């Protein structure tokens, strides 16, 4: 099966970049070489993110998309930059903005048509095609608007494969952007019903759980950028090896989405660690699944111990005894039985891969679909009714095409959201 | 006179690919020195995969080894109806071609496992295209069922009750083996708590390499498959035993194995060395099937019985006088060279019939409940093709499954 990316905008771009920068390293290979591959298994999967052209050379089946040269170039004039083909790049010469609805209509738009002609090149790739790989943030505009009129329209294209996405939903404290809230609610408006798995990432957490969880004194971005390709590592991928109990995201949506809402999750990663300070590491199953459920260390700044979880799905990998996981994923169960949710006997989805991160023994992916996510799909939109009711930078959207009513529709689309999750919390 | 033997889903080609390696183990006929009998298959590639590239690959005709490159996902829905036809009689064929291929069969051997998705649903229209394709033949199958709590998949009941209820019907004997239990005799037993699935599947191939292989051979008074259901299943129902095993010993705890016939025959009866966690909680045996194999008397065996029995606290059903359809080969096991399994010279492997599953059934059964009452993953399914029925009747059908288990038994 295989498994095709479309980092979009900026932010995704550098996400992205990020991301196969960490699913090419897990593989052996280089910018643009080959499987140089410290193992001879690191290549027999890889039909689920790679392609066979010039056999030797292989193409990261993933498209860019952006409307702002500035950063994709950045990309391709970069490291890794050069492997992707040319044409494997989408973008425009026009005005970017922080506009939503520039990037998915007066100029999104024009733009997708040829995008779409792209994505298919790679749909019509080979073999049974998982899903699609969508990473991009919620508060901007290329990867917003511009990213939902494609999940939007891949559907139109792909009802039966899996639709994910790794949104970064916009921090809760400090917004890198003005119209945060627009963008957003708008946004998701079009994931909420065209994803069926979304792992929000907050910018902030990625801080918090780089500074505490780890001592790291100037945290960028790449720093950030990997934190995330880890899980969305972890999650895909790594799960197309051998495992004595795998799975992958048909599974994964299968155990985590109990109601058709898609639902969104939070990844969280298990064997992270401070640095040369923290040598240590016993790592054994309990201090993998010790990290995981930990009410930090988890990529949405909202508080898995401020909501109940429907269906957490910590995803193992690096030889070790079913016979603890149980035990481990049974007593942070039970031990902790208050934030599981009773209608639903076995919430816990269990996955053990084998091989492991390179220079790792045993890790923990995460994908707990809490319903502590509530906790910003309320914040994002509470920002949102403010600026509003003042009609606030609504011109940049109208003057784009737009409706008065969408914002309408987007927020109250995005609202109830808040309502069903709040319908298993409790 | 010859055995057929199905493996789906992971668990099936996993739990299978171990009782199949202690097979030709004990057979003396190193990786590529006959050929085998039986057919994996799986609509998720890699697990199958996993054996067709390295040991025994070579063991199997590719064949045999059916395959999809379609998407299993612990969806039962999608295994029986959606995906599994996409591969189903391909693998008829196959079994044909195998049922065919002979001097007057038996009956079948599906080793699966409840809770996920291929192993589930997808057996599930398999035995049904098998009972009515070979009314005439016996159908044995390997149910392992889902924990009592050490679960996995989220929708584990909603697989399982689904595919009991579209089997039932079908097969003729259904050999329950729970993860858990197992596990809970790895570390009282065994003193090894590092056991990998690679040991909970070395343990069935330890009381598969039984039912059948041994049975198959000679000795005091051979037990086919026949004779099992025969003597194991007391009505229509599949009625599904829950095997056992008593020289159940740590490789380097016990130092101890003359352990005569006797003390083991007692083991068998513990609620401990019980295969599923369904300890008898209140469960009467309606017909165990002791089989001994290797250094074991006629007489001493006619003996550990008289007590067993006698015990009363052994408590045996009313309706059932006799309820020992004994067996007694004459090769006793042989254990994985490396393993756990301090290895003996006797051993039994008590497969019997108890008003005990009554037990999981009901509590697998009430998860399902819960889940269903709010239909928590179901679109999962009605999607891949399926009616608010299917769920609705494949539980009315359990509570038959319970307003039997418990009927048959407890009244006298
Ligand atoms: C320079 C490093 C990471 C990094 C810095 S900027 C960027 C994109 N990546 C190093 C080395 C790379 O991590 C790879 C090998 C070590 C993996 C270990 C399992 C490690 O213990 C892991 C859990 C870590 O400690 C982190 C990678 C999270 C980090 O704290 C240490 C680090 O800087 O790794
Ligand atoms: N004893 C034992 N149990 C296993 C093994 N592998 C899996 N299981 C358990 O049996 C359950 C059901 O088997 P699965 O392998 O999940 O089913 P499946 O057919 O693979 O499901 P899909 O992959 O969706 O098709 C699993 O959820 C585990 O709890 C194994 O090798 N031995
Ligand atoms: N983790 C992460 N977040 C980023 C990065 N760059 C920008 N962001 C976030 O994305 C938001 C802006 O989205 P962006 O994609 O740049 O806007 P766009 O180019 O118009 O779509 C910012 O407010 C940040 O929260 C990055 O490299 N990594």
């Amino acid at each position: 099966r295989e498994i095709v990316h479309i980092q979009a905008g900026q932010c995704g771009n550098q996400i992205g970049a990020k991301f196969w920068e960490v699913i090419s390293d897990e593989h052996g290979i280089d910018p643009t070489g080959s499987y140089h591959g410290d193992s001879d298994l690191q290549l027999e999967r890889i039909n689920v993110y790679y392609n066979e052209a010039a056999g030797n050379k292989y193409v990261p089946r993933a498209i860019l998309v952006d409307l702002e040269p500035g950063t994709m170039d950045s990309v391709r004039s970069g490291p890794f930059g050069q492997i992707f083909r040319p044409d494997n790049f989408v973008f425009g010469q026009s005005g970017a903005g922080n506009n939503w609805a520039k990037g998915h209509y007066t100029e999104g738009a024009e733009l997708v048509d040829s995008v779409l002609d792209v994505v298919r090149k790679e749909s019509e790739s080979c073999d049974c095609l998982q899903g699609f790989q969508l990473t991009h943030s919620l508060g901007g505009g290329t990867g917003s608007g511009m990213g939902t009129l494609l999940i939007s329209k891949i559907r139109e294209e792909y009802p039966d494969r899996i639709m994910n996405t790794f949104s970064v939903v916009p921090s809760p404290k400090v917004s890198d952007t003005v119209v945060e809230p627009y963008n957003a609610t708008l946004s998701v408006h079009q994931l909420v019903e065209n994803t069926d798995e979304t792992y929000c990432i907050d910018n902030e957490a990625l801080y918090d759980i780089c500074f505490r969880t780890l001592k790291l004194t100037t945290p960028t971005y790449g720093d950030l950028n990997h934190l995330v390709s880890a899980t969305m590592s972890g999650v895909t991928t790594c799960l197309r090896f051998p495992g004595q109990l795998n799975a992958d995201l048909r599974k994964l949506a299968v155990n985590m989405v109990p109601f058709p809402r898609l639902h969104f999750f939070m990844p969280g990663f298990a064997p992270l660690t401070s640095r040369g300070s923290q040598q240590y590491r016993a790592l054994t199953v309990p201090e993998l699944t010790q990290q995981m459920f930990d009410a930090k260390n988890m990529m949405a700044a909202c508080d898995p111990r401020h909501g109940r979880y429907l269906t957490v799905a910590a995803v193992f990998r690096g030889r070790m005894s079913m016979k603890e996981v149980d035990e481990q994923m049974l007593n942070v169960q039970n031990k902790n039985s208050s934030y599981f949710v009773e209608w639903i006997p076995n919430n816990v989805k269990t996955a053990v891969c084998d091989i492991p991160p390179r220079g790792l023994k045993m890790s923990a992916t995460f994908i707990g679909n809490s319903t502590a996510i509530q906790e910003l799909f309320k914040r994002i939109s509470e920002q949102f009714t403010a600026m509003f009711r003042r009609k606030a930078f609504l011109h940049w959207y109208t003057g784009e095409g737009m409706d008065e009513m969408e914002f309408t529709e987007a927020e109250s689309n995005m609202n109830d959201l808040v309502s069903e999750y709040q319908q298993y919390q409790d | 006179r010859e055995c057929i033997s199905i493996h789906v889903g992971q668990a099936g080609v996993q739990i299978g690919n171990a009782c199949w390696e202690l097979y030709c183990l004990e057979h003396g006929i190193q990786p590529d020195g006959h050929v085998p009998r039986a057919v994996f298959v799986d609509l998720e590639p890699t697990v199958i995969d996993e054996v067709r590239t390295g040991t025994y690959r070579q063991l199997f005709h590719p064949e045999q080894l059916i395959t999809g490159k379609e998407d299993a996902a612990n969806n039962y829905a999608r295994g029986h109806y959606t995906i599994g036809k996409e591969i189903i009689d391909l693998v008829l064929d196959r079994i044909r071609k195998l049922a065919d291929q002979c001097t007057g069969l038996q009956g079948f051997s599906v080793f699966h496992s409840f809770g996920g998705g291929t192993g589930s649903g997808f057996t599930s229209l398999l035995m049904e295209r098998l009972s009515v394709d070979y009314g005439k033949k016996s159908k044995l199958e390997f149910s392992i069922y889902p924990a009592p709590q050490v679960s996995t998949a989220v929708v584990e009941p909603y697989n399982s009750i689904l595919t009991t209820h579209t089997t039932l019907e079908h097969s003729d004997c259904a050999f329950m083996v729970d993860n858990e239990a197992i596990y809970d005799i790895c570390r009282r037993n065994l003193d090894i708590e590092r056991p990998t699935y690679t040991n909970l599947n070395r343990l069935i191939g330890q009381i598969v390499s039984s039912i059948t292989a041994s049975l198959r051979f000679d000795g005091a008074l051979n037990v086919d498959l026949t004779e099992f259901q025969t003597n194991l299943v007391p009505y229509p129902r599949g009625h599904f035993p829950l095997a056992t095993y008593a020289p159940v010993i740590s490789a380097e705890k016990a130092y101890h194995e003359q352990l005569s016939v006797a003390e083991i025959t007692n083991a068998c009866f513990e609620p401990a060395n019980q295969m599923v966690k369904c300890d008898p909680r209140h469960g009467k045996y309606m017909a165990c099937c002791l089989l001994y194999r290797g250094d074991v008397v006629p007489k001493d065996v006619n003996a550990a019985i008289a007590t067993i029995k006698t015990k009363r606290t052994i408590q045996f059903v009313d309706w059932c006088p006799t309820g020992f359809k004994v067996g007694i080969n004459y090769e006793p096991p042989t254990v994985v060279p490396g393993g756990d399994l301090a290895k003996v010279q006797r051993a039994v492997c008590m497969l019997s019939n108890t008003t005990a599953i009554a037990e999981a059934w009901a509590r697998l059964d009430h998860k399902f409940d819960l889940m269903y009452a709010k239909r928590a993953f179901v679109h999962w399914y009605v999607g891949e093709g399926m009616e608010e029925g299917e769920f609705s009747e494949a539980r009315e059908d359990m509570a038959a499954l319970e307003k039997d288990y418990e009927e048959v038994g407890v009244d006298s």
